[PDB]
């Protein structure tokens, strides 16, 4: 009854990172109420790509260090933590690297792969400091949700791991910061109407309307138990 | 004084100036670096 049903309306895209979303048609009240759970549940639930194991040739445990590289494995694992990989088809895929000479390896040196694009290539993993100096890793990525600490995921295991494979601690979610504005709108009809714009800063890997329409998904997953006869 | 010749995670070799040298020497300085040792109070010690 003289519900105006909220529709997406224009999404703009002001880096490959930071976008805004809108929803005109609002209620008095409801702006704020859906704000706020959107935000949460955006915050909390969205789903990602992270990198879970490391294998580096001649490499036993992450307190070493390799002839001709700058940095300590620790180093080199907390770089790669940070690495943000976008997979179509399949929740487990392994890369694969290898570079030589004297520079930065950088993301753009992991060898290509059909269904897996990286979005930041500029995202610098070591450096080599020696004319005969090499490197090869094999990393694993998964998909999930959350945040699952290394030292958990060992708990969860039947079967022994071999000497030389490094754990990684995963940060599935792809969204930093998420901020809501409400603001009136411009409907002649109905001056008592406010519009809701959203705020998204990500690491890119992620489509805000697909994360905004999974937020609204779960939500409304969410409040079917409330609609139901109990 | 001099420039860096070779630096890596555990050992820095620097190529010393002809007016710091001796007459009778290579003129290279060799800083080997301490990796992840144990301290009196079982702590860790790292230099980078």
């Amino acid at each position: 009854t003289e519900f105006l049903k909220p529709r997406l309306v224009d999404i703009e895209q002001v880096s490959s990172t930071h976008a805004k979303v809108t929803l005109e048609p609002l209620e008095r009240g409801f702006g704020h109420t859906l704000g706020n759970a959107l935000r949460r549940i955006l915050l909390s639930s969205m789903p990602g790509c992270a990198v879970t194991e490391v294998e580096i040739d001649g490499v036993l445990h992450e307190y070493s260090t390799k002839e001709g590289v700058q940095e300590d494995i620790l180093e080199i694992l907390l770089n790669l933590k940070g690495l943000a990989v976008r997979v179509q088809g399949k929740d487990e895929v392994i890369l694969t690297l290898n570079k030589s000479g004297i520079g930065p390896v950088t993301a753009a040196d992991i060898t290509h792969d059909g269904d897996v694009e990286i979005v930041k290539p500029q995202h610098v993993i070591c450096h080599l400091t020696d004319e005969n100096a090499s490197i090869s890793m094999r990393i694993k990525v998964q998909r999930g949700r959350g945040y699952v600490p290394a030292s958990t995921r060992i708990h969860s295991e039947e079967d022994e791991r071999p000497i030389g494979r490094l754990l990684v601690d995963a940060c599935y979610s792809p969204v930093e910061r998420i901020a809501y504005n409400v603001e009136a709108a411009r409907v002649e009809q109905r001056t008592d109407l406010d519009k809701l714009v959203i705020e998204m800063e990500t690491n890119g890997t992620i489509d805000p309307e697909e994360a905004i329409r999974r937020a609204a998904t779960i939500l409304a997953e969410q409040l079917e138990a409330f609609v139901d006869l109990r | 004084g001099g420039v860096v010749q070779y630096v890596d995670a555990s050992r820095i070799v620097i190529k010393v100036n002809e007016d710091e040298m001796y007459p009778g020497e290579a003129g290279i300085d060799i800083y080997n670096l301490t990796k992840y040792t144990r301290s009196n109070q079982n702590t860790c010690i790292n230099q980078m």
